[PDB]
């Protein structure tokens, strides 16, 4: 019926696709999520929002959702629509594997999504995937990878970069203080927390509101490892004395 | 109160508060047949008591019903919009058929008000169909449980009834019949027809006539349902 | 397998053997191949148990669905279209002979034998199965036309008597059914109910 | 028979808090072998090996398609997967395609991951699960090591006697197959590690 | 905008879709059918609207069966559409179970189908109210009426059209159940004559078909020389 | 199936979905072909760089073939459908004709796609135009241009995207057979159109050159700024 | 295979050989051939023990879905009616062959279930290959309303005719007792035979076997 | 014939406003309390029929799932009921696969995977349903909330219903979480106390508890033992 | 508001009397029909100089003996014209003989109305086409030239105008046309009327001309060829 259709998949007389441009603001609104690029590795950086005292701990993370043996993602938006799409990327990382016995490079697991993301764009009368996901992941042609995958179904390559809540001041903040081909992995550990401080509203952390996982390799193997409490309450207490030695 | 914002008012999506907005004009549809259904269930019976309206001197009397025969086990009582009534009775002698035939055995009455709810719940969520303007009263004697008395509604929502009323004078006979719910079992034998009776004789003040009402029993002595004959009605008519 | 159903007036007389072979091995000895269809109908299955099991099943679904909707007791001619129309269908897929016999308050106590290729004839009486072949003779000289209830219980069981003693694929208990006006009253001859023939001497 | 058609030989036995896997090397054509190092037991999971025998196509396939199921459940499921649930996972796979049959019989092999204990398992070509406690076997020369292995297998095995067990167990039967050999790898399955020997066979 | 769809209740409970295509029948010619104690003859108030129409194009008595007959009233297309699904479950129930339609399970199986377009906002509900009649030995004389929102009754008369309440009550003082079938025809041309009127719809063409024991259980259009001998005896009684 | 005429007929004969799929064009980064004598450069200005891109993966000059190559303006997303579907094509052609495409013919694939969703139901339409360059089996350069309506033409230069109809207006007063007689003259005439658009300037442009046989090279970044620096 | 199934006084008897064979080599010593339906129904399995893995497997998971839903215990004659409605589907290319037997609130019932869809209520039915010599004892010995000693005592003499007498049947007999009150799921009910001990030993020393080469991965 | 078109639509302030307002049928309906304990599960839910007339014995608001994992609901009555027959059918397909009893979690996770569906899919509106679902797997206890968006939750103890962020405040202060299963039932009663309007019976509440002996919920009779104190 | 199979109260069916609107943007075709061949003049719309003018085929082949002139939303006659070349030699494949003009007319013109949204395919079209085509060609019967407007009216023509000036282009054709002139007079007067017609200067860039005889085959003009007509006009 077409009183009762909302014409999701139109375009505004400004150029612009409506529900792609109000899923970007379910977006900013969410948990700030943030990837940095070093040398030796790839970091993810989230703050996490379900931070009730009386939640469990059952499944390795909140939203990290690791996609493969070399790759791993983290998402901001909605939540049930995320876990849709980490469904799906890991689908196509393993129709990669089954078909060319190879893991699937980073690039193409990203353009496969992108490609999923843009379908419900342009025909299907849906409502998009209100999710923008950040990619952290190895491969054999470039090496420590970082992508970002808007709901519009574009994605782009970053050394830094940074979605959710407060992601425009995250980004100013990676602008400055982050230098490239000179980050080492400790050194964007200590930049993770130093964005995640002027961009979180609170008056401190204290690793129960942030996640952190990095991505490595270790031997020829691709070892991807949230850190635990204690490894990030030494990196808040590092960063947080830090500040105090240049005040 | 009630706020609306959107197409709430026309297909089931959900209110501001939350209410499918849709799904209670379906309730107003099952008081626009004008009619009132009582089911009563004893010890060893269950009884249904509805209205019967042959409002023009030409009908013929023997088709204008709302007392159906789902399977020889299992009778039904209707109350709504007439049309949408006849569709729910074949789909629930089309499902407790099924039952039979993938089963083995026949369906009890607590799995036919659930499978027919569980289609009215279907409309109740698609946008592009109402819901049916009717609600069921199922009665029937299973072998372990005895008597039920079962009662689906347009929402999808089928609890089990020691007592129910339906239609247009449901609350006058839902709070009157609540208040013989008290003291021991509202007389819980073969003479719960009288309890159906002169409930819905009270609030329609009508005092019936032996062929104003039709009357559904189901017994444990017969199991199978029978619709009672205005020689057996006048029979209780005349007791009260 | 041997079944056979004959007409009265004002009924019919259902029989059939007991024996299920699987191969020259009896697989079962007790079967009821008298299955009920609804309350006045039954049907009498000879063929392959898997097909006629699964037609008799389908057919007590429609007949049950179509007699609840019509609010009236079906009739014995709607029983066996429906058989007629189940295995013309899937002729060369069901090997089933099937024989319908029961009783109906319009056309009283009827008989139709629907066999293999899904036929339909109404018999005053009619044979089926792999032992029917060796009594054509029998049941084509001692039937007569008026006999009672009684009369044609007996006419089956010494028909079906004769079939179990010269089948290999025969045997077992004779079980009769007779189905009326008033009901259904089934029995089993067995042992040294089943009516005797002699053997010649020598 | 078409499963004579690569050959192959897989078996696996089971000791006292370990088990043991052992395949041949051999792949081939009717009578003809192509290369010797061909693979035919596969590592599904830490310490969880399954051998695939059979047609080397669906040694193969039934390994990747198993390969890609298991990765699906490990990211799904959070954990390592149960020896016991991989087995009714080839059971799923292989019964899913029955007429028209994968053409493989693996037997499993591995170490249950939070008990160690020691599980062997067998399977039909349309998925039919054998639990054993002694010993499984699967390929050309099934009877050739039935027989050597009703013989050797004694309970409660140390791993260095598992080793010398499941070691001569392959030996004399691939030898006496003739479509089986080529060598044999064997997987000798532990808590703390997993030792993998080829050994000297006859190259005929 | 409560009525813009069948898939949409009123606030008070009500489908307009129903209730509007219900109004189409009321705009439609009167078209009367009485069940007898020999069997039920229908009739149709058939407004010719122009000289040009030959005697007999659209047709309101339709035979859906051998035996069971429709006297339809109400948005003509829909009514051959609604035939022609009587038609086909009249004839798919004597392939799937060998004997003629009775006249509770046709009507049924029909209104159930009117029923259907009741309910979605994808179709729209028949715009036609229509009689069905049949003539059984075992079964008797049968009329049952199928409105728009796919409910069916039995009837002993029915007066669907315009002048619906005009005719009922010219059927109510008939006492058709003991009269015979050419003896209900007579009365059938004189309810039709009453409640044509002879100022607002000018031309009308008189359609009657019984269907009765006299025909042994055959639906058929009644003959001109009975068709003209009621006429003339409804002319008489008009004054 | 989503069945739904989202493309549809206004008064004064207006298809207006395609007319805002050309609204989201106009509000992309914007990109310049010109076709030389044996030479045909893209270029794209990039209009932020933002010192965090992995630069590699957000070029808008692709490769569809190894003759034929294109670069957009619009929606990016809807591009990279696009640039999917026509290397499918290419190699369909390779398959079938056992040749390489001519640019007019992978062109006509991508007009009639983008017309295609102009005119199905359930689909809005492409939000991209492309600038394709290619080269015939003869030799000849070859530049084509789509739009999301679906038509297609050839073109001697031509600019989409935002400020396109500036920077058409600049190449059509300085498009020359001298400045095009050169091929390091034709490279610089993209350079010298794109630096009009570009608002912030500088070397903040991608560009990428295609010759014949030993083909397409997307030029680097210092590269560049030997073309910018001789036009100072 | 040797399936066998009874029906005593107050509950029903099933039994079953432990032996599978591949051709004629005994590839399992101890196949578990009585299933888990429902915990009032079990059902022994002969023919093609694939299919009647994943037969019996999703009758028993449809009367998990059937018997929750409707909050009762499930009946035989539905677990019955599921499989011979199955089986008649693909039309006896799934070679199930099925002791289909229980205690329900109607009594106890017990079911034979051939690969083709054919199903018959039976006091006793055996199946399988060795199926002939287990009704041998069945026609011998079988009275009506026996008790449980004595029906678990023909059970397994039925079982055991039938291990003694066809080559495809043996290695153990496993039992299944069910009636209104208990569940008795004897797995080892009889040890009829045995392998026999081993007079020599012929384990081999370390070092017997030669190697190639040699890796040795550690474990976390 | 179906309409193809999603219902749920970001709204310009980036809100899915048809899933929340399904939210404000979850808070409007009964209140659901489920507290994890350190050997079990208990789910407790207010019961509270309209009438007299009305038989508790009769439907069922705490449901079995497996013989491990069951659940309860706070919201639609109806939305529940198509929502636990296919968790009951995801967890037998589940179990035809594996053979093994489905993990609460995964089980959580095959459930809002089906509820997102119906926030994105074409005419269709969100449940009405938040669920409170426990379970007993790898000699854990599990306590699960799966909101109408299709999002899950791992809770140590929620509520949900009417006066849920009240009855979330009383969890916070009485939970320990070295508390015993016998000690948790009590909490969850009171926490159903808290706004219940009236005096509870053994048929005013239900209540279920998940241990290692698997899920079953309360009798009549065992209610009325735990109100006692 | 209202789907796209809607009828005005006038009874026009909106979206196709949209789709004619559609039309009168496009540039002017101007065909004629003598006795000794039929011609198809267009005019190009040249927009930009560096536009190469070669790309801009408003003068088709359907076959060889079939050409065909657009006007409107030359996108839209993309799909038209292909089904026209595949019905012509789906005809000459099962009948060995070359199909007549007014049966390619008739055929393209059944692909117009047959547009939907209610399951009218798995692809179906969502709306009308936005041209007119100008059918011109020498069949069995002759020279014959046909219009075909998107409502599906297809109609043989002496000569016939479509396009932005089509109203007085066609005021300007039944003043000079009768029914014996020339081909080389109805070359020389489809000129004269474009350059009432045209914004720019008329030269051989910006037409496109094409004629079909009855004995040669189709065959559109060359830059050298043009430029002799032009001078005669």
């Amino acid at each position: 019926s077409r009183r009762y259709d909302s014409r999701t998949t139109i375009f505004s007389p400004e150029g612009r696709l409506y529900q792609v441009e109000y899923a970007m603001e379910a977006i900013g609104h969410a948990g700030t999520c943030l990837g940095i690029l070093a040398n030796d590795g790839v970091l993810l950086a989230a703050e996490r929002r379900n931070i009730h005292k009386l939640l469990d701990e059952v499944f390795f993370s909140e939203k990290i959702y690791k996609l493969n043996e070399d790759m791993a993602c983290s998402v901001a938006g909605i939540t049930s629509d995320a876990n849709v799409l980490t469904n799906e990327l890991r689908l196509i990382a393993q129709r990669y594997l089954l078909q060319y016995q190879e893991p699937i490079p980073c690039e193409q697991l990203v353009t496969a999504l992108c490609d999923i993301k843009q379908a419900y764009t342009q025909f299907g009368g849906k409502r998009p995937f209100g999710v923008s996901l950040l990619y952290i992941g190895w491969d054999k042609h470039y090496g420590f990878q970082l992508y970002q995958s808007d709901p519009s179904g574009n994605y782009g390559g970053w050394k830094a970069t940074c979605i959710g809540n407060n992601s425009a001041a995250a980004v100013s903040m990676l602008k400055q203080d982050y230098k490239e081909g000179e980050m080492t992995l400790k050194s964007a550990l200590a930049l993770a927390i130093k964005v995640l401080n002027k961009t979180m509203d609170v008056s401190k952390l204290s690793a129960e509101k942030v996640e952190i996982a990095t991505l490595t390799r270790e031997n020829g193997k691709t070892v991807i490892r949230v850190l635990k409490q204690k490894e990030v309450e030494q990196l808040i207490k590092k960063h947080e004395e830090e500040e105090a030695k240049a005040e | 109160r009630g706020s609306s914002a959107g197409f709430d008012r026309h297909i089931t999506i959900f209110s501001p508060e939350g209410r499918l907005y849709q799904v209670e004009y379906a309730f107003k549809a099952i008081n626009q047949g004008g009619l009132t259904s009582v089911a009563v269930r004893g010890k060893d019976c269950a009884v249904i008591v509805t209205q019967k309206k042959v409002p023009d001197k030409l009908l013929d009397s023997s088709t204008v019903t709302h007392l159906f025969k789902i399977t020889e086990n299992i009778g039904c009582v209707m109350t709504g919009m007439t049309a949408d009534s006849r569709s729910q009775v074949q789909r629930a002698r089309y499902e407790a058929a099924n039952w039979k035939y993938k089963y083995g055995y026949e369906i009890p009455v607590d799995m036919l008000c659930k499978r027919i709810a569980d289609i009215s719940q279907v409309y109740t969520q698609n946008a592009e169909m109402r819901p049916l303007g009717c609600c069921m009263i199922l009665i029937g004697i299973d072998e372990e449980q005895g008597p039920q008395v079962y009662k689906c509604d347009p929402a999808g929502y089928y609890c089990g009834f020691k007592a129910t009323a339906a239609g247009v004078k449901q609350t006058e006979s839902t709070s009157f019949l609540e208040k013989k719910v008290k003291k021991k079992f509202d007389w819980t034998f073969e003479q719960t027809v009288e309890t159906a009776i002169t409930c819905l004789s009270t609030v329609l003040s009508i005092d019936f006539k032996p062929s104003e009402i039709e009357v559904g029993v189901v017994t444990v002595e017969n199991p199978k349902f029978r619709i009672l004959t205005e020689a057996e009605i006048d029979a209780h008519l005349v007791a009260l | 397998t041997t079944i056979m159903a004959v007409q009265f007036d004002g009924g019919v007389v259902l029989g059939a053997d007991s024996r299920t072979t699987t191969g020259s091995y009896i697989a079962n000895r007790v079967t009821d191949k008298l299955t009920p269809i609804h309350d006045r109908i039954f049907c009498c299955r000879s063929g392959s148990a898997a097909d006629t099991q699964a037609v008799a099943d389908a057919v007590t679904y429609q007949l049950g669905f179509h007699s609840i909707e019509l609010n009236e007791p079906p009739l014995v001619h709607t029983a066996a279209s429906l058989f007629k129309e189940m295995c013309y269908r899937y002729r060369e897929d069901l090997m089933a002979g099937i024989i319908i016999a029961g009783w109906d308050p319009q056309e009283g106590g009827q008989v139709y034998s629907v066999p293999m290729g899904g036929m339909m004839v109404r018999q005053s009486f009619a044979i089926g199965g792999s032992g029917s072949s060796y009594i054509y003779g029998y049941v084509d000289a001692t039937y007569r036309e008026g006999m009672t209830k009684e009369e044609c219980l007996q006419f089956t069981a010494n028909a079906l008597a004769l079939a179990m003693e010269r089948d290999g694929s025969s045997g077992g208990v004779i079980r009769l059914a007779a189905i009326a006006e008033s009901g259904v009253e089934r029995q089993v001859l067995l042992g040294d109910q089943i009516p005797k023939f002699a053997v010649a001497t020598l | 028979s078409i499963m004579s058609y690569n050959g192959g030989a897989v078996m696996a036995m089971k000791g006292k808090n370990c088990v043991a896997i052992a395949a041949d090397r051999r792949f081939g054509i009717q009578a003809q072998m192509v290369t010797t190092d061909f693979q035919k037991i596969f590592p599904m999971g830490d310490r969880l090996y399954i051998g695939l025998a059979g047609l080397a196509t669906d040694v193969q396939t039934v390994a990747q398609r198993l390969k890609f199921r298991l990765n699906l459940y490990e990211l799904k499921e959070g954990r390592q997967i149960k020896p016991y649930t991989l087995m009714s996972m080839v059971a799923n796979l292989l019964y899913e395609k029955r007429f028209g049959p994968y053409y493989t019989e693996p037997v499993i092999a591995g170490l249950d991951p939070k008990t160690f204990k020691p599980f062997i398992c067998s399977l039909d070509l349309i998925g039919c699960p054998m639990v054993t406690d002694d010993f499984v076997v699967s390929g050309t020369c099934a009877e050739q090591m039935y027989g050597m292995c009703e013989s050797l297998w004694e309970p409660n095995m140390d791993p260095d006697h598992l080793f010398e067990t499941i070691s001569q167990a392959m030996l004399n039967a691939v030898d006496r197959d003739a479509v089986s050999g080529m060598g044999v790898i064997v997987h000798i399955i532990e808590k703390d590690k997993i030792t993998t020997r080829t050994l000297k066979a006859r190259m005929d | 905008g409560y009525d813009l769809s069948a898939s949409t209740f009123s606030p008070d409970g009500r489908v307009f879709q129903v209730e509007y295509a219900m109004k189409a029948v009321e705009n439609s010619s009167t078209a009367i059918g009485i069940r007898c104690k020999d069997g039920v003859v229908f009739g149709v108030e058939k407004l010719v609207l122009s000289k040009l129409y030959e005697e007999g194009s659209n047709k309101r008595l339709f035979n859906v069966d051998r035996h069971v007959g429709m006297a339809v009233a109400g948005l003509l297309a829909d009514a051959r559409s609604l035939a022609d699904i009587a038609r086909e479950e009249a004839s798919n129930f004597r392939s799937n179970f060998g004997y003629n339609i009775p006249l509770k399970h046709l009507a049924d199986r029909v209104a159930m189908y009117v029923h259907a377009y009741t309910l979605y906002s994808a179709v729209r509900p028949f715009g036609c109210s229509f009689m069905l009649g049949s003539y059984s030995v075992n079964d008797g004389a049968q009329l049952y009426m199928i409105d728009p929102s796919g409910v069916s009754y039995g009837y002993w008369g029915c007066a669907i059209g315009k002048a619906r309440q005009a005719a009922k009550t010219e059927i109510e003082k008939l006492q058709m159940k003991e009269m015979t079938c050419r003896d209900i025809v007579k009365e059938v041309a004189k309810i039709i004559y009453i409640v044509h009127d002879e100022v607002k719809d000018k031309a009308f063409e008189l359609e009657l078909s019984w269907v009765g024991e006299l025909t042994n259980g055959r639906h058929e259009i009644v003959p001109k020389d009975i068709r003209e001998e009621a006429e003339k005896y409804a002319k008489e009684s008009l004054k | 199936s989503y069945d739904r005429a989202i493309t549809v007929f206004s008064p004064d004969g207006h298809l207006f979905q395609v007319e805002y799929a050309q609204e989201a064009v106009k509000k992309g980064s914007t990109a310049v072909g010109v076709r030389g004598r044996d030479i045909v450069v893209l270029g794209v200005e990039k209009k932020s760089v933002a010192k965090l891109q992995d630069e590699r993966t957000v070029r808008k000059i692709c490769a569809l073939d190894d003759n034929v190559c294109m670069a957009f303006a619009g929606l990016t997303a809807d591009a990279r459908i696009v640039i999917n579907r026509a290397r499918v094509e290419c190699q369909s052609h390779r398959l079938t004709v056992e040749d390489p495409v001519t640019v007019e013919y992978i062109t006509r694939y991508i007009a009639s796609l983008k017309q295609r969703y102009t005119q199905s139901n359930g689909r809005r339409p492409f939000g991209i135009s492309a600038l394709i360059v290619g080269f015939d089996f003869d030799g000849t350069p070859r530049l084509y241009q789509t739009d999301p309506s679906g038509t297609y033409h050839a073109w001697k230069a031509n600019a989409i995207g935002r400020g396109a109809k500036s920077v058409r207006e600049f190449l059509e007063k300085n498009y020359t057979d001298e400045a095009i007689e050169t091929d390091d003259l034709t490279i610089k005439l993209v350079i010298k159109a794109l630096l009009e658009v570009v608002q912030s300037g500088g070397k903040n442009i991608e560009l990428a050159v295609m010759r014949r046989d030993q083909s397409l090279k997307i030029l680097n970044p210092e590269e560049i700024e030997k073309y910018v620096a001789e036009i100072e | 295979t040797t399936i066998a199934g009874v029906v005593y006084k107050d509950g029903i008897v099933l039994g079953a050989d432990t032996r599978a064979t591949e051709g004629m080599v005994v590839a399992d010593k101890n196949c578990s051939k009585i299933h888990f339906i429902s915990p009032n129904i079990y059902c022994c399995g002969a023919g093609t023990a694939a299919d009647t893995d994943m037969t019996t497997q999703l009758i028993s998971s449809n009367l998990e879905l059937h018997s929750l839903s409707t909050g009762r215990l499930p009946r035989v004659v539905t677990a019955n009616r599921m499989l011979k409605q199955m089986l008649f589907r693909y039309q006896g290319y799934i070679g199930a062959a099925l002791v289909l037997g229980g205690v329900d609130v109607t009594g106890p019932h017990l079911y034979s279930i051939y690969p083709h869809g054919s199903t018959d209520k039976l006091p006793y039915v055996t199946m399988g290959s060795g199926s002939l010599a287990a009704m041998a004892v069945f026609e011998d010995k079988f009275r009506p309303d026996m008790e449980e000693e004595e029906a678990k005592n023909l059970v397994s003499e039925a079982i055991a005719a039938g291990i003694f007498n066809d080559l495809g049947s043996g290695s153990n007999i496993d039992l299944c007792v069910i009636s209104k009150n208990k569940l008795d799921f004897l797995r080892p009910y009889t040890v009829p035979n045995k392998k026999g001990t081993r007079l020599g030993r012929y384990r081999c020393e370390k070092g017997t076997t030669a190697v190639l080469t040699e890796k040795i991965t550690p474990l976390e | 014939r179906g309409y193809s078109f999603s219902l749920t639509t970001f709204s310009p302030s980036g809100k899915l406003v048809q899933i929340e307002y399904a939210l404000a049928a979850v808070a409007g309906g009964a209140p659901s309390v489920g507290i994890k304990a350190a050997n079990g599960v208990v789910l407790a839910t207010e019961k509270k029929q309209k009438s007299i007339l009305y038989d508790e014995r009769s439907v069922h608001k705490v449901e079995p799932i497996t013989k491990h994992i069951g659940l309860v609901y706070s919201g639609m009555g109806p939305d529940y009921r198509v929502l636990v027959h296919r968790a009951r059918k995801l967890a037998q397909q589940y179990y035809l696969v594996y053979q093994e009893p489905i993990p609460t979690a995964q089980l959580v996770q095959r459930v809002a995977s089906v509820m997102q569906e119906y926030t994105q899919s074409g005419g269709v509106r969100p449940f009405g349903v938040s669920l409170l679902i426990c379970g007993w797997n790898e000699g854990r206890p599990y306590l699960f909330q799966s909101d109408p968006s299709g999002a899950y939750f791992a809770w140590k103890a929620t509520a949900m219903g009417k006066n849920y962020v009240n009855g979330k405040t009383f969890l916070e202060k009485r939970y320990n979480e070295d508390l015993e299963l016998e000690d948790a039932i009590h909490t969850a009663i009171l926490t159903l106390k808290e706004s219940f309007e009236g005096q509870m019976t053994e048929d005013n509440i239900e209540v279920g508890i998940c241990n290692e002996a698997g899920f079953r919920r309360l009798t009549p009779t065992e209610v009325k033992d735990y109100l006692a104190a | 508001d209202r789907g796209v199979n809607t009828f005005s109260p006038e009874g026009r069916l909106f979206q196709v009397e949209y789709a004619i609107e559609a039309i009168k943007l496009g540039s002017t075709a101007i065909g004629i029909q003598t006795s000794e061949g039929v011609c198809l003049a267009v005019e190009k719309r040249i927009t930009s100089p560096l536009m190469e003018p070669s790309s801009i085929e408003k003068i088709v082949e359907i076959d060889a003996h079939i050409g065909c002139a657009m006007s409107g939303l030359i996108a839209d006659a993309k799909t038209l014209i292909d089904k026209a070349r595949v019905e012509t030699q789906n005809h000459w494949f099962t009948y060995n003989e070359t199909m007549t003009v007014e049966s390619v007319t008739q055929a393209v013109s059944n692909l117009a109305l047959q547009f939907g949204e209610e399951d009218a395919d798995p692809g179906a079209m969502s709306r009308p086409f936005g041209v007119a085509l100008l059918f011109g060609g020498v069949d069995e019967k002759g020279p014959q030239l046909f219009h075909m407007d998107p409502s599906g009216t297809f109609v043989q023509c002496d000569a016939r105008a479509i396009g932005s000036a089509s109203e007085g282009a066609q005021s300007s054709l039944q003043e000079v046309y009768h029914k014996s002139m020339t081909l080389k007079e109805a070359i020389k007067s489809s000129l004269i009327i474009l350059k009432q017609v045209m914004e720019e200067k008329l030269n051989a860039t910006n037409i496109e001309l094409a004629t079909v005889q009855p004995g040669q085959n189709f065959h559109m003009f060359t830059k050298e060829e043009l430029e002799e007509v032009i001078k005669d006009i």
